[PDB]
């Protein structure tokens, strides 16, 4: 058994973190106080759930998580929330003034003064791990702390934990819920600085989650609570292989091996189905073939894009619920003909399939209907570069007039880092083009 | 009030459509780089489809299908028919063709020797050489796809001359396939000498290398062609040719529908196509090529462009007898 | 269509179907201290300006 | 706790400042005695931004009152909420400034600024995490204009890393006290350009027109003008005073609204402006009124320029889904008036608690290049007198020389030019 440590940075990461650990506790039968009746090994053990939860002599299963934010209001929700008894005070770190949607403020000004405190808290959790696989970092692209402090932390983790894997769950900015006009700057600034330090990053576009909530869940104006409950489901299906008994994606290294042949192109696209409104009195239960087919509908992807006009480098299917391999193979064969699936010649044309028999867990009183089977597909397609191009175009328009640039220079950042970050993204876009067309 | 942008100043068709949109008093044209648009009359090459459908509150429509180039490239079409089961290599309405990288050289030779064992081919790409010797064609490419040359074309009389048929097809966001009622024949003013002015029916060749002697601009419209078939051959355009054209159009578009459809996509697409058909002396129709950004006959600009606004643009953005034939297909 | 590496357990099973055959700590400190220096220089000029 | 320190200086600044605290004190349930008597937890949520807590659960505004004559400040102490202000935070002189920028900035103000900075230091010292200051003043007089900008310069020197925000009343001949107002306004604008991060430009010309044309007030008074300003000041500070996601503090507001350091002068706007009023407005009506010039209080026409950034705040129980639709409608209908090189430069916020006496309202904050018209208007009036050196003796008698006037005019002409270049980008 090897432990995984979760790090939540900024408002988006912290609020998403709270949603996931609510789901994790439900999935593993852990009560808010931390007690776990089904765990007969009191105060110890190397079970699968021990990857994400340590145990105390009192029998409390304490998440291997640390929450960090430059403002205290969001992490104070955890301190007094339903799962307040789950975490101990050392795990929650807050400053007094935030990065003001300014990457330079989060990275240099405020980050430099708080980084050593965060690393010291992470060291406390690391020293309690017999073998540490690596870290899972949750954060927004657009926030000043989410972008600026995360890039600093990722650099330091690569120093103090060089042989450890680092995976990302990143929130891509969307104007329908965006809070700042300079988010394109921060997204590119943090992507450039973090690119060499992340082995695998899962981008979730708030645009996609927003439309899925309005359309599938009949929510007129989705809020963060709606968005995070859905996002935690996708995160749960991604991390389930680390928390349960299984043979697929059992450690963070395997995520790199199965999904990222090219180290720079480490942004798999996630497609999830079915998303069913809980308000429906009775819901038709979709079959294995039906949900597998929905994995190739753009309307169910975490990032809006058209994989039909890209190339695949790897594809993974993660099923939860009443699924048997026979039905998966039949569904794959059917789709493999009708659907437009174009791999690259330097990769095998296949699917790595994982089935967990426990069907998805629905947070009581949530918006998602309890289904009998679900699937999340992780496909490293070049189509996801459309998200980079959209972001890069907005960066170009503002940077041609140097709009808002003075805010970053005023924090000690050199203007050259803007162009240096942009050139990297241009190189990244070229890399996708060289592999997909 | 609907908004649109123009990103192809060289489009004779959508320049008229742009003129019509403003003539409705309900469409506002924006700067070519303004992203808060409803309709895009985008550029032919490198159209940023990836920036479409990401504007909250804006239904965005574009006049091109992403991926439709596969059907509108000399080699892409050749490969598409061979490797597509719906079209198959046994396709009866497409001339035997091979892709030759300056590769299917070996296969082309196998058939070429089997024929000499009519053996004339035409080499073309995106400069055309018609030769009865494989050496001349193969060398020309290296100095392209080699396609069988129809040595028995149907020749109009008087004139004993070659021609081709241009069909305009509009595909809307719902993927209905519309065929404009008015077609055009691009005849060769020179008698078919089995020099290339009589073999090549291209308008520029006729107007550059007898032009206009028989029909104005070597352009014969359907009514005259239909009357000729009734007189010369005791038949109609619909029965002898038009049924084969609608079959060919539907097959090509149905084949790629799953690849280019925008049924559940964050943006919508429509596109106008130009189909080029050859007719042999047996009254069999052959597909020559598919044009992705076609022009129109001057007499037909008004009716077609208004129809484009009607079924393609006003169907998604409504204002305050159809000229098209709806080729009824299935999902 | 081939199915390989089938693993079964109580919780579930997995398989594979084939359809066709860094900067040092010192360098980070320099970056952070360089930025802090530029902030200190810009503040000093402002205070110098206000002193005038 | 991110606290804001409020300063109000001079006659205009203290009358508008007093009304502002009267308005928001009601919105937070704070009565004239400093006791909370509200019913919603949202009231006390972020009360610490503007109020301190005292013995007996008393809430005391974090406000400093400054003037060179006791006249106006005596009125405040006897006004509706006079007893709510901390007596120590009253700092006043006796000479007056005689509507003279030089007196407020160089001779009479200089004698009193230090005791004001001592009060500011005392409030800041007890701030958990001070975010910055907000100043209420006029630019046309002597104390608010001349001493107010002197205070800003000294506050910036002692707190160089904090945010400086002002509400600045622009003079207009239509509502004028003396002919030297353009001189005083021009001298202050340069101070503001250099030493503030956010300035709400409140034009008395616009306030008068709204009272006369829209509100149907035949003979507007300063009280009627301040009714508009109180409502505006409440709207633009909603994002700071109640829970929310957008522009929650002064620094984030600056980052979203100020693309270039010198261009930080905002056109405020309020809807509704109904005369005599029980009829509820629809979301389409609030939005269209909010973007109409007649609802804007800077006396500039937005259609004569382009918006760099826009902030909209909706208050009351309304359809948020409909609010997004209406805001998206406005931008897409008039996309020619928003610069294309700052994508998604319109940010919308909603607050459940509506202003007193209204079921819903909309507050508009725009950084438009059309504001150059307001500075052009002042520049013309300044030059008309300065070419003949008229009324300059009032200023040279206090130690100023003509060269300082020449620079101030030149600096503002540059400001207009900078606004013009970005209007053609
Ligand atoms: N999906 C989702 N997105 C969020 C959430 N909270 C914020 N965001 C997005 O995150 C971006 C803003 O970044 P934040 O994380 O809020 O900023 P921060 O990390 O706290 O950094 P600061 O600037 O210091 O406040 C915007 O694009 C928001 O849409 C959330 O709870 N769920
Ligand atoms: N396989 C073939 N057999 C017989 N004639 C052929 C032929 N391929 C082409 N042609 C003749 O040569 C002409 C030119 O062919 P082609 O279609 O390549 O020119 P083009 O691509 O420019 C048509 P357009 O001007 O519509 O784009 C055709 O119009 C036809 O008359
Ligand atoms: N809106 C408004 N403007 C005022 C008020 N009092 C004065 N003014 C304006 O402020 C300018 C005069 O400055 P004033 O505040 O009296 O000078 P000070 O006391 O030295 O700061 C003139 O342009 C007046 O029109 C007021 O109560 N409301
Ligand atoms: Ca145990
Ligand atoms: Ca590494
Ligand atoms: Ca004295
Ligand atoms: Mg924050
Ligand atoms: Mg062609
Ligand atoms: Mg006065």
């Amino acid at each position: 058994m090897r432990e995984c440590i979760s790090i939540h940075v900024g408002q988006a990461g912290v609020q998403i973190g709270n949603a996931c650990w609510e789901l994790y506790c439900l999935e593993h039968g852990i009560q808010p106080d931390g007690q776990m009746p089904s765990d007969k090994t009191i105060g110890g053990g190397d079970d699968s759930f021990n990857t994400f939860f340590s145990e105390t002599g009192a029998g409390k299963h304490v998440p291997r998580a640390v929450f960090v934010d430059l403002e205290p209001t969001v992490i104070d929700e955890v301190r007094t929330g339903t799962y307040r008894q789950l975490f101990h005070p050392e795990q929650l770190i807050t400053g007094k003034e935030d990065a003001a949607n300014n990457y330079a403020r989060g990275h240099y000004t405020i980050g430099k003064e708080i980084i050593d405190l965060v690393l010291d808290r992470i060291r406390k959790l690391a020293d309690q791990c017999t073998g540490l696989q690596g870290f899972l970092v949750f954060h927004s692209f657009g926030g000043g702390t989410g972008s600026g402090f995360t890039s600093l932390l990722m650099e330091r983790l690569s120093v103090d934990y060089g042989k450890k894997s680092k995976l990302e769950f990143s929130i891509y900015p969307a104007p329908q819920v965006s809070t700042a006009v300079v988010e394109p700057y921060n997204s590119i600034l943090t992507t450039h600085t973090t690119l060499e330090h992340s082995d695998c990053a899962f981008m979730v576009d708030n645009e996609a989650i927003y439309d899925i909530c309005r359309r599938n869940l009949d929510i007129e104006r989705p809020t963060y609570t709606n968005l995070n409950r859905l996002i935690s489901q996708i995160v749960s299906s991604i991390t389930a292989s680390l928390r349960f008994d299984g043979a697929l994606n059992v450690d963070l290294t395997e995520f790199q091996t199965n999904l990222v042949p090219y180290p720079r192109i480490h942004f798999p696209l996630a497609t999830y189905a079915p998303v069913i409104s809980a308000e429906k009195a009775y819901h038709e239960q979709l079959s294995v073939a039906e949900i597998t087919n929905a994995c190739f509908e753009p309307a169910n992807q975490m990032v809006k894009c058209d994989p039909r006009h890209g190339k695949y480098m790897a594809c993974c299917l993660l099923y939860r619920g009443d699924v048997v391999p026979k039905d998966v193979n039949a569904a794959i064969a059917t789709i493999k003909t009708k659907r437009s699936i174009q791999f690259v010649d330097w990769c095998p044309t296949g699917f790595k399939v994982g089935i967990n028999y426990q069907p998805p867990t629905v947070v009581p009183g949530g918006d998602l209907a309890k289904v009998q089977r679900a699937v999340c597909m992780l496909s490293n397609t070049t189509a996801i570069a459309e998200a980079w191009a959209r972001l890069d175009h907005k960066f170009d328009l503002m940077y041609a007039k140097r709009a808002f640039v003075h805010w970053y220079v005023g924090e000690g950042m050199e203007e050259g880092e803007f162009s240096e970050a942009r050139e990297d993204m241009a190189a990244l876009e070229k890399d996708y083009e060289e592999v997909g067309v | 009030m609907y908004t649109f942008v123009v990103r192809d100043e060289n489009s004779s068709v959508y320049a008229e459509v742009s003129r019509l949109l403003l003539a409705t008093g309900q469409w506002k044209r924006l700067r070519k780089d303004n992203p808060r648009f409803n309709l895009m009359l985008g550029e032919r090459n490198r159209l940023p489809f990836g920036r479409l459908g990401h504007e909250p509150g804006l239904v965005q429509l574009v006049n091109y299908y992403r991926g439709a180039d596969k059907l509108c490239r000399k080699a892409s079409l050749v490969k598409l028919i061979k490797t597509s089961p719906e079209l198959s290599e046994s396709c009866t309405w497409f001339p035997e063709s091979y892709v030759i990288y300056p590769d299917e050289r070996e296969v082309f030779l196998a058939a070429y020797n089997r024929r000499r064992e009519g053996n004339v081919w035409i080499a073309k790409s995106s400069g055309i050489l018609i030769s009865s010797e494989a050496s001349e064609l193969l060398d020309f490419i290296d100095e392209h796809v080699i396609q069988k040359y129809l040595e028995k074309p149907l020749l109009l009389e008087p004139g004993h001359r070659k021609f081709d048929i241009r069909s305009w097809v509009l595909v809307d966001h719902l993927y209905n396939i519309y065929l404009y009622r008015e077609g055009v024949l691009r005849t060769s003013s020179e008698p078919y000498n089995s020099d290339k002015t009589c073999h090549l029916t291209n308008h520029c060749i006729q107007k550059e290398y007898n032009y206009g002697r028989y029909e104005e601009g070597n352009e014969m419209f359907f009514e005259e062609f239909n009357q000729y078939l009734m007189d010369a051959l005791n038949t109609t355009l619909e029965n002898s040719i038009l049924l084969q054209i609608k079959h060919i159009i539907r097959s090509c578009l149905m084949c790629i529908e799953p690849a280019i459809s925008t049924k559940h996509l964050h943006y919508q697409s429509f596109q106008l196509f130009g189909f080029d058909f050859m007719v042999d002396e047996e009254l069999k129709v052959w597909l020559i090529e598919v044009n992705g950004a076609p022009a129109c006959a001057q007499k037909l600009y008004a009716e077609l462009c208004q129809g484009i606004v009607d079924v393609a643009i006003s169907s998604v953005f409504p204002l305050a007898t159809s000229i098209f034939i709806k080729l009824h297909h299935h999902h | 269509m081939e199915v390989i590496e089938l693993n079964k357990c109580t919780s579930g099973q997995s398989f594979e179907v084939i359809l066709k055959p860094d900067p040092s700590l010192e360098e980070i400190q320099k970056k952070l201290e360089a930025a802090e220096e530029r902030r200190k220089y810009q503040e000093a000029e402002l205070l110098k300006h206000l002193a005038e | 706790m991110r606290e804001i320190v409020h300063i109000q200086a001079g006659q205009c600044g203290n009358q508008i400042g007093a009304k502002f605290w009267e308005v928001i004190s009601d919105e937070h349930g704070i009565d004239p005695t400093g006791s909370y008597h509200g019913d919603s937890d949202l009231q006390l949520e972020r009360i610490n931004v503007y109020y301190n807590e005292a013995t007996g659960n008393k809430y005391v505004p974090r406000a400093i009152l400054v003037d060179l004559e006791p006249g106006t400040m005596d009125s405040v102490r006897s006004g509706p909420f006079g007893q709510i202000f901390r007596p120590d935070n009253f700092v006043f002189g006796q000479s007056g400034a005689g509507n003279n920028w030089a007196k407020g900035h160089y001779t009479e103000g200089a004698e009193l600024v230090d005791s004001v900075l001592d009060v500011v230091r005392k409030e800041s010292e007890s701030c958990d995490c001070l975010q910055g200051f907000q100043l209420t003043h006029s630019l046309g007089g002597g104390t608010g204009s001349g001493m107010g900008t002197l205070l800003i310069s000294k506050i910036r020197e002692e707190y160089p890393d904090r945010i400086m925000n002002t509400f600045s009343v622009m003079p207009s001949p239509k509502v004028s006290d003396t002919v030297v107002e353009p001189y005083n306004a021009t001298l202050s604008v340069h101070q503001l350009v250099e030493n503030t991060d956010e300035t709400y430009c409140i034009d008395n010309e616009a306030l008068y027109d709204i009272c006369f044309r829209t509100l149907k007030l035949t003979t507007p008074t300063y009280g009627d003008l301040n009714h508009l300003v109180s409502a505006t000041m409440s709207g633009v500070t909603t994002c700071l005073r109640f829970p929310g996601q957008l522009n929650a503090d002064l620094r984030k507001l600056a980052v979203n609204m100020v693309p270039f350091p010198r261009l930080h002068f905002f056109m405020p706007g309020f809807a509704p402006l109904t005369s005599r009023q029980y009829r509820a407005l629809t979301v389409p009506e609030l939005t269209q009124q909010m973007f109409d010039s007649k609802n804007m209080m800077a006396a500039c026409d937005p259609r004569h320029g382009r918006y760099l950034t826009v902030a909209a705040i909706f208050r009351g129980r309304m359809s948020m889904k409909e609010v997004d639709e209406q805001m998206l409608n406005v931008q897409n209908k008039n996309s020619s008036y928003f610069v294309e090189w700052i994508p998604n430069n319109v940010k919308t916020a909603v607050c459940d608690i509506p202003p007193r006496g209204l079921k819903m309202s909309a507050t508009f904050i725009g950084n438009s290049t059309a504001i150059q018209e307001l500075f052009k208007r002042i520049s013309e009036q300044f030059t008309a007198m300065f070419r003949r050196k008229a009324f300059l003796h009032w200023y040279t008698g206090e130690g100023m020389d003509e060269m300082e006037f020449t620079e101030a005019e030149s600096n503002m002409n540059d400001l207009v030019s900078e606004y013009q270049q970005y209007q053609d980008a």
